């Protein structure tokens, strides 16, 4: 509905609609990967 | 050891800001006198006169280097003939000492190596497909979902009101249907 | 394992310790550390080792701070970073006491799996 | 104490390495060739052997798996049933309602 | 701070005469880098910054005191009902 | 050739890969008319991909289906745990 | 892929059982900012940023073949700072092949 | 790849291939100025280039997504009721249009609609079928499926009769809560 | 002489030079901005004067992309090293560099002008009508700039083009990177000199292209079909130069050097295409809104594969060499940075989840990491590379470690909360806000500050 103080909300936040919640849910879905993207590749950053 | 304290004579702190006197002291904008010196400036920079106002480039004081059978001065390399053969001794740079400063001395050894090169062409090969593909599979694993949310928000509802929205500078203007 | 069964002409040295030396260093002082770990002034060369008689392809390894403080040294004598510290002592004992290897590696994996799962939930 | 060795000793003995098949095509070292080169060579990583590495990793995957499951089933808690829902009075006017 | 001469795991690799070469010393001497007090406000130093990034700086509470209370009071006697361990969060 | 090494098409056919820059034309062409054919025979056939009556049960939908079935469990699951907004107030 | 050059085993026998790898220095020294003289004139401090190249270094082996400062690309090869004409006789980028002519040999 | 000039290259026939392109390799080339040289050069490129495995998934690459380009731009051209490159519907007003609102319907039931669109309850918690029923007759109606979306979607169970809360979220579970309290008709 | 010169060096150091200097306006103009959003009110803009904000974000736009990365990472480093990369002698074309870097100053002062003499409005960097087409005449000299610019830019490519015919070497990568750059270049501009001249006709010439009946989303097209190979002519010199120094540095020989090279071709065809992916939220067709969300999501193919290319050379290297290096770090911390940018911009990429974060600081940050951060540090660590080369001095950078870490750290703290405001969410291109965003935007602000105190100390 409105903004609050100090909050992630990553992804999104108080959908009310069922389109609403497939935005959030998208996101939730690839965030994993994108997650093991960036640590598989930033493991091997090193001599 | 203090490898500074070695050529400290050489480095005399300095008197002037920037290195140069007021131009009332001395005029380093004027072209030296020095015999020899004359596209110099008092102060060593090279002249206006000779740089800009007197450019070569641009037709002052014409003088081609190349002679009449097309040659010029060459420096020849130090010969000295030995065992039946003539040799060439070149030229080694001076000392780093004399041109850095720091004596040549405990210098810490990096040895001969040849390049580190990656090995195993087939284990390579396989390792370049991965750096290729797997990035591919993540695109493919998005690809199915990406089609269905996008068919989602373009479906065909049947949708029983209208809210007409008009956005004008600067506020929103809503037209919706009144009760009979 | 370079020197174990894959090359068999560089000096193989002897492992001092599978735990690094912790040393005071000043800056603009020059150590020598010891790379066959025969010496009795561990981590540095005592002039009676190997590295010292420059015997067998062993010479001392020259190293100097940038800052003083502390800074631990390879016992191994196998760290990439050597004569610096990175965790190849640990890597080097894990090879020689597999099982042990084992047992440290779960203990680790468990305490991290715990506060990580924890923490996120 | 005696099991533990018995059990390093036994572990030990499996992961001596066997020479590598090398996947390059180099030369046989001349018989009787010695240690040639020296200590200040750039150093050279110090890498496990695969079946050592096999262990510890498979080690360190046990670990970690059976951590979160000791922090989800002794450190977190499940969630109670949520409280009724019963019929609540709602507030009589907006705050912002003109009077 | 005279540091202690840690013998280590093989005490007869360190049995040898040092002289000017400084002594093994125990580990504890590395994580406080020979008790240096600078190192140690620079310790402090990074757990600080490391609150204010995750966190937030939490040295502002003690400031932030007086008008946490009356926001909390306000939340319980007008704001939205909440339930359980929900009435500890106020926003 | 698809989610292929070519080291492993050079080594295996070598005949159908003696020619390298034919070799790099068919790899264009192939992925080429896979783009292609998907647009039109995959995307584009209208009012099709409608059956819902047919949807796909592999056998591991079974597997974990006749499982269920066997215990209580599918039709705990199937039920409706609420058909009710508001809770009784004692 | 590159894996270094290949290795017979014929050459690879010393000629001596003492026969070790050369510890030659490939460290060229310690350095740090070229220091001109106060002395100097732009002419004469010139000609010493000219003598204080490290591209122009190289190390003698035991045979008396130095093996030079190399790079793998051409912009290391100019003078530091880069003058205003750099490469007036054209860099030669040598390739090897297996093919002769007869004209160069001689019987 | 050979090392000798004298052992010949392969050449199949047609328009891409080793003949084929030692012919125009050259053309523009100031470098190939003798066989010897121009054969040493040729083959050095075709070397690098073409016997080099990594780059043949690049060329799949630029065929998959060009083969996709070309035929999304034919299939607007050819088939979207929208663009007009004939002009006998365009020098007409819009309620005249018959043969381009013929292709309207067919355009707007694509196959890969049909086949994805009951996958959204892989997407929505509650309710994820609020939108299937339309009684007028446009689209098909639609039925949720069966299985979670194959690849990432490991945060919903691998098949909807295994999740317990499934039926109860369902728009027709919802809308019998709300119509036994007289709140709204859907 | 200064101006008259046509070496191709000094040409080089001019770029560098005046992108300095039209940097600190630019950097100015983001420290307004973020001072303005430390909190909710008025701070140092008046309400009356919100026009100013519409024009201080609009001109940072235009002068950091244009006259300041690229004339650095285009113009300065490309003049400098590409000549010598190829041995050759000097550029192609010697009267034609002297006059792109000149048409550069003209069109920097053009505009720096306008902001003194004309009221001072704004539109965004992107310039959508009819909002630029009923500005004032600030609106008409942005536009005389631009197209300034883009005669030098494709004057300049033509010029590396020529190096193709002159070339005595091995293409390296890094030539490899201009060309495809200067290809990119010679088709998109041609486009948006077409549509630029549009928004001229309509502003001064009394056009009806942007009034009903014409449709507004045709300068979105054409302007997008410029945009986004614009970003990757901005990103590909610096992919150029990360090559470079990692393989140096670190003594290895570049790994799937052709790899590379039809990467960046891959690149630039792939970004030829994929356009709409800024136009997602205007209405497109189903099909239209599929293909380019699919054609976007492949660009990470080619792209991951460069990075993965370089973690390799890092890998490996010699343990002796010292590594703290400012260019090594640097070339280092792109590779950590741009991973960032990119994975964000493949969220983004998805449209469903676009249409919550269109048009929101989330793709502020994205951008930024890229550019503010990578291409930034791509160029310092260029130039720093080349430092013995070039000659400069009078700076303590070469070995700074302090400079690199608390760069990386305040960097981060300005735009890592502009991702987490994007699901918040707080518009772009505003001044004012809601209270509840304040924690955010501050800990941003505070972030600004420190980041300006630490560029004086390099001097
Ligand atoms: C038993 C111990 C482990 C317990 C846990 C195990 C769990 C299971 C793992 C799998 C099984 C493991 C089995 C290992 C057995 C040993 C095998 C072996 O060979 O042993 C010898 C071998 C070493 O032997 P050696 O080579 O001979 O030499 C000894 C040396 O010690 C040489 O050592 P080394 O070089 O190998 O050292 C390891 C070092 C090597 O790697 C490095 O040092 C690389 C560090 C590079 C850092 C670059 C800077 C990054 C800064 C980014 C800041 C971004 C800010 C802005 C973000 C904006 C976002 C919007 O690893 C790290 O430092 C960890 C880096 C991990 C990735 C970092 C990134 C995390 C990102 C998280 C998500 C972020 C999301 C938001 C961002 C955007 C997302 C799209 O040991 C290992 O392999 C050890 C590996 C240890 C891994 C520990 C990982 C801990 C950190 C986790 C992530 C952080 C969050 C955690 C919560
Ligand atoms: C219960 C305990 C069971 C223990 C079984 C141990 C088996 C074992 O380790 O066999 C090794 C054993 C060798 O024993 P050894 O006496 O040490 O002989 C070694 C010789 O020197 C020479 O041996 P060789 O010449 O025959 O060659 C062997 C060597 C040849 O090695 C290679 O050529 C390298 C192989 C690794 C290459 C990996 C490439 C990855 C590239 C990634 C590229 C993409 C990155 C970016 C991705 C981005 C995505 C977005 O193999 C390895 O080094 C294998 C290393 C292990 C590979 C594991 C791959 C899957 C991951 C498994 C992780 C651990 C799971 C534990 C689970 C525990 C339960 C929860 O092999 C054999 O007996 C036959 C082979
Ligand atoms: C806040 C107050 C200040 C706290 C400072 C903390 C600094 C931590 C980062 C240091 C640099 C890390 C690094 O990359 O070291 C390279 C270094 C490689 O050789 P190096 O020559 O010693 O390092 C040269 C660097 O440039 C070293 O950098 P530098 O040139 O500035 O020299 C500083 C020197 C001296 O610095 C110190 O003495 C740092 C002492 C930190 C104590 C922290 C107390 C609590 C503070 C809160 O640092 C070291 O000797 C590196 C020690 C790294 C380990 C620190 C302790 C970790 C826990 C055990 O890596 C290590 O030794 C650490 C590897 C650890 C294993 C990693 C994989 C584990 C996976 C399984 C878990
Ligand atoms: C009734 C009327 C009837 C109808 C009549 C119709 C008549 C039609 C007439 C048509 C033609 C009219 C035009 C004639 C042009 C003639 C050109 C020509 O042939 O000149 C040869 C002539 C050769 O001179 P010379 O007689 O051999 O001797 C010259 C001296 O010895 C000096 O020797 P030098 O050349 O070696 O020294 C030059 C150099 C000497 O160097 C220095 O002063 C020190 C070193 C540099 C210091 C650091 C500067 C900042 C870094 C810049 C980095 C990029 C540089 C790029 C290259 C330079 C570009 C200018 O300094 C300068 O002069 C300029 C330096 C750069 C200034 C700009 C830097 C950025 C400042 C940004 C500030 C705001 C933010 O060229 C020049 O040397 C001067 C050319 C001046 C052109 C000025 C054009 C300015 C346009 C500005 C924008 C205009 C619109 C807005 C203006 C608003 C005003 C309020
Ligand atoms: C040089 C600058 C630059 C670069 C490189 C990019 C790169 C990319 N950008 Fe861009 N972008 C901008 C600058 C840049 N962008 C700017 C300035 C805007 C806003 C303009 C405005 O609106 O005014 C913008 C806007 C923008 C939007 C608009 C969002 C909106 O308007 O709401 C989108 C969405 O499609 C997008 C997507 C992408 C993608 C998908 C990439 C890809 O190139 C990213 C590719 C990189 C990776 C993917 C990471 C590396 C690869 C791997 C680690 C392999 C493994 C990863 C996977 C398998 C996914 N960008
Ligand atoms: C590459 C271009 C570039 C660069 C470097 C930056 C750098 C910065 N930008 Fe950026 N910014 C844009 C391009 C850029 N920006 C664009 C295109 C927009 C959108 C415009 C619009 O909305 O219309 C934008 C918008 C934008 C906004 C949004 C205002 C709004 O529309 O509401 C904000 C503030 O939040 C901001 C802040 C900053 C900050 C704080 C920095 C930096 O100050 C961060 C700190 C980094 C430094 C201070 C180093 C920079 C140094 C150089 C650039 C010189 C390099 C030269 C050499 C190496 C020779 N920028
Ligand atoms: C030289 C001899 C004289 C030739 C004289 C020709 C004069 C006319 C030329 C006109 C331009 C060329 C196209 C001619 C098309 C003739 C047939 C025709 O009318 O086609 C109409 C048809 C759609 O008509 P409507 O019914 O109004 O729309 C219904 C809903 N969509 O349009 C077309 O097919 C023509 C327009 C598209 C032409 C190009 C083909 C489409 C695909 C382009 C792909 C581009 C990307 C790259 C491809 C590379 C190669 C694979
Ligand atoms: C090996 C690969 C194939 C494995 C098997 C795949 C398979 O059979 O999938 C079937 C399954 C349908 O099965 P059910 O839903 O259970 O039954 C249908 C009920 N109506 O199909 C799917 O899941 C969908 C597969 C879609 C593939 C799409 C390929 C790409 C199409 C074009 C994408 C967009 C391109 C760009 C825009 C184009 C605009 C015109
Ligand atoms: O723009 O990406
Ligand atoms: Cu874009
Ligand atoms: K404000
Ligand atoms: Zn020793
Ligand atoms: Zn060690």
């Amino acid at each position: 509905d409105i903004p609050w103080p100090a909050r992630t909300d990553w992804g999104g936040h108080d959908p009310a609609t069922p389109f609403a919640e497939l935005m959030i849910n998208t996101h939730s879905m690839f965030w994993p990967v994108a997650i093991f993207i960036y640590v598989s590749a930033i493991y091997m950053v090193k001599k | 050891k203090s490898y500074y304290d070695d050529f400290k004579d050489r480095l005399k702190p300095g008197k002037y800001t920037q290195g140069r006197c007021p131009q009332s002291e001395g005029d380093y904008r004027q072209e030296s006198k020095t015999i020899g010196r004359e596209h110099l400036n008092d102060d060593g920079t090279r002249s206006k006169r000779y740089t800009v106002k007197e450019a070569d480039a641009l037709g002052y004081h014409y003088h081609p280097p190349i002679d009449k059978k097309g040659q010029v001065y060459v420096k020849g390399p130090n010969t000295v003939i030995e065992r039946g053969q003539t040799w060439i001794k070149g030229y080694e740079l001076p000392s780093m000492e004399y041109t850095y400063g720091p004596k040549q001395e405990d210098i810490p050894f990096y040895p001969r190596v040849k390049l580190n090169v990656w090995g195993n062409y087939n284990l390579v090969m396989k390792v370049e497909f991965l750096f290729f593909y797997l990035p591919t599979i993540i695109v493919f694993g998005i690809c199915i979902p990406v089609y269905t949310i996008n068919f989602a928000q373009e479906e065909v509802i049947y949708t029983t009101m209208t809210v007409k929205v008009t956005g004008r500078q600067w506020y929103w203007v809503y037209e919706v249907e009144s009760p009979t | 394992t370079w020197t174990e069964i894959w090359w068999e002409h560089d000096p193989t040295p002897k492992v001092a310790q599978y735990r690094p030396y912790v040393c005071t260093v000043e800056s603009g002082k020059v150590y020598w550390w010891c790379a066959c770990g025969e010496s009795k002034t561990q981590p540095w060369v005592d002039g009676h080792c190997k590295c010292s008689k420059r015997e067998g392809g062993f010479r001392p390894r020259r190293w100097e701070p940038e800052h003083d403080g502390v800074r631990l040294f390879c016992g191994c004598k196998s760290c990439f970073s050597s004569p610096t510290w990175n965790g190849g002592c640990f890597t080097k004992w894990m090879q020689s006491n597999p099982a042990g290897g084992m047992l440290y590696c779960f203990a680790a994996a468990f305490g991290f799996g715990t506060l990580t799962v924890y923490r996120k939930f | 104490a005696a099991v533990r060795s018995q059990i390093e000793a036994a572990v030990y003995k499996w992961t001596r390495p066997r020479p590598p098949r090398l996947g390059v095509a180099v030369p046989r070292s001349p018989p009787g060739t010695g240690i040639l080169f020296h200590t200040n060579m750039q150093t050279i990583r110090y890498s496990l052997s695969p079946k050592v590495w096999v262990l510890v990793t498979g080690a360190a995957l046990v670990g970690v798996f059976s951590g979160q499951r000791f922090a989800q089933t002794v450190l977190l808690s499940k969630n109670p049933p949520n409280p009724p829902r019963y019929r609540e009075k709602p507030p009589v006017r907006h705050p912002h309602t003109p009077d | 701070y005279t540091p202690s001469f840690e013998r280590g795991l093989n005490p007869e690799l360190t049995s040898g005469d040092y002289g000017d070469m400084p002594k093994p010393q125990p580990l504890i001497d590395f994580f406080t880098q020979n008790r240096n007090p600078w190192f140690g406000f620079a310790m402090f130093c990074g757990f600080n910054f490391l609150w204010w990034a995750f966190f937030g700086a939490w040295q502002i509470r003690p400031l932030w005191a007086s008008q946490r209370k009356s926001l909390a009071e306000a939340d319980r006697l007008y704001g939205p009902t909440k339930y359980g361990v929900g009435k500890k969060y106020i926003n | 050739s698809i989610f292929t090494p070519m080291d492993w098409m050079f080594y295996y056919f070598p005949n159908y890969s003696r020619d390298k820059v034919a070799l790099m034309a068919r790899q264009i062409k192939i992925h080429f008319a896979i783009g292609f054919a998907l647009v039109f025979l995959v995307y584009h056939p209208p009012y099709k991909g409608a059956d819902y009556g047919n949807f796909h049960k592999s056998p591991l939908y079974w597997y974990k289906y006749n499982q269920l079935e066997r215990s209580g469990q599918l039709q705990e699951n199937l039920r409706i745990k609420r058909d009710w907004f508001y809770d009784e107030d004692p | 892929i590159y894996e270094g050059q290949t290795v017979q085993e014929s050459e690879l026998i010393p000629q001596e059982d003492d026969w070790v790898i050369e510890e030659t220095n490939f460290c060229l020294g310690r350095n740090c900012y070229v220091r001109f003289r106060e002395e100097d004139d732009l002419a004469r401090r010139a000609l010493h940023q000219m003598d204080s190249q490290l591209n122009k270094m190289h190390t003698r082996l035991r045979d008396g073949t130095v093996i030079p400062y190399m790079s793998f690309h051409p912009d290391e090869m100019v003078d530091r700072p880069a003058p205003i004409h750099t490469f007036s006789e054209k860099p030669l980028l040598k390739w090897t092949w297996d093919e002769t002519y007869e004209e160069a040999y001689d019987d | 790849p050979p090392t000798r000039l004298s052992t010949p290259l392969y050449s199949e026939g047609g328009a891409f291939t080793v003949n084929w392109w030692r012919n125009r390799y050259g053309l523009y080339s100031r470098r190939q100025t003798d066989p010897m040289l121009a054969e040493f050069l040729f083959r050095q490129q075709v070397k690098e280039w073409f016997y080099d495995v990594p780059s043949y998934n690049y060329a799949a690459l630029v065929g998959l997504a060009l083969g996709i380009l070309v035929a999304v731009i034919w299939r607007h051209f050819l088939f979207n009721p929208d663009v007009y490159v004939r002009r006998q519907e365009l020098r007409k007003m819009w309620p005249d249009r018959h043969r381009q609102f013929a292709y309207a319907v067919p355009y707007l039931n694509p196959q890969l609609k049909n086949l994805l669109l009951p996958y959204k309850n892989s997407f929505i918690d509650n309710e994820p079928d609020y939108a299937d029923y339309n009684p007028v007759g446009l689209r098909p109606q639609r039925v949720m499926a069966i299985r979670r979306i194959p690849g990432f979607f490991w945060a919903i169970p691998q098949y909807f009769f295994e999740d317990p809360l499934y039926t109860s979220c369902s728009t027709k579970n919802m809308q019998t809560i709300y119509k036994k309290l007289g709140y709204s008709e859907l | 002489f200064y101006i008259l010169v046509n070496n191709n060096k000094r040409i080089g150091i001019y770029y560098i030079k005046l992108s300095i200097i039209i940097g600190i306006l630019g950097i100015v103009l983001s420290y307004i901005i973020r001072v303005e959003l430390y909190n909710s009110g008025n701070r140092i803009i008046k309400y009356d004067n919100v026009n100013y904000y519409n024009m201080v974000i609009t001109l940072h736009g235009l002068l950091m992309i244009f006259y300041i990365i690229m004339p650095g990472l285009y113009g300065g480093i490309p003049l400098y090293i590409l000549p010598i990369l190829s041995v050759i002698t000097d550029i192609v074309l010697p009267r034609i560099n002297n006059i792109s870097i000149i048409i550069v100053l003209i069109s920097y002062i053009v505009v720096i002008n306008s902001i003194v003499i004309e009221y001072n409005i704004g539109t965004g960097w992107t310039l959508y009508p009819p909002l630029s087409i009923i500005g004032t005449v600030i609106v008409n000299m942005i536009l005389y700039g631009l197209i300034i610019i883009g005669i030098s830019s494709i004057i300049s490519a033509i010029n590396f083009m020529n190096i193709l015919i002159v070339i005595d070497g091995i293409i390296y990568v890094y030539i490899w990177s201009i060309i495809i750059t200067s290809v990119l270049l010679i088709i998109s501009l041609p486009i948006l000199n077409g549509i630029l001249l549009m928004i001229l006709s309509d502003i001064y010439f009394n056009s009806i292209y942007f009034i009903l009946n014409g449709d507004v989303v045709l300068y979105q097209h054409l302007f997008w079909y410029f945009g986004h190979p614009e970003v990757y002519i901005l990103i590909l010199p610096a992919f150029g130069i990360i090559s470079i120094i990692l393989s140096v540095l670190n003594n290895k020989i570049i790994f799937g050097m052709k790899s590379m090279i039809l990467a960046i071709i891959m690149i630039s065809i792939l970004g030829s295409i994929v356009w709409a992916h800024h136009i997602y939220t205007v209405g497109l067709e189903l099909d239209t809104k599929i293909y380019f969300n699919n054609l976007t999501l492949i660009i990470s193919i080619p792209t991951g594969n460069k990075i993965y290319n370089w973690i390799i050379l890092y890998i490996g290297s010699y343990n002796i060499l010292y590594n703290g290096y400012q260019s090594l770090i640097f070339s280092i911390m792109f590779i950590i940075i741009f991973i960032i940018g990119g994975i964000t911009g493949i969220i983004i990429s998805i449209d469903i989840i676009d249409i919550g974060l269109h048009d929101t600081y989330y793709i502020v940050s994205h951008f930024h990491y890229i550019l503010s951060i990578g291409a930034v540090i791509s160029l310092l660590a260029g130039i720093l590379l080349l430092k013995d080369i070039i000659g400069y001095y009078n700076v303590i950078i070469k070995i700074n470690k302090y400079f690199g870490l608390l760069l990386f750290i305040n960097i981060n703290i300005i735009f890592t909360p502009q991702f987490i405001i994007g699901f918040n969410v707080m518009p772009r291109r505003i001044l004012e806000y809601s209270d509840n965003i304040i924690v955010w935007n501050l800990i941003s602000s505070i972030g600004s500050i420190s980041t300006i105190l630490i560029l004086l100390s390099i001097f």
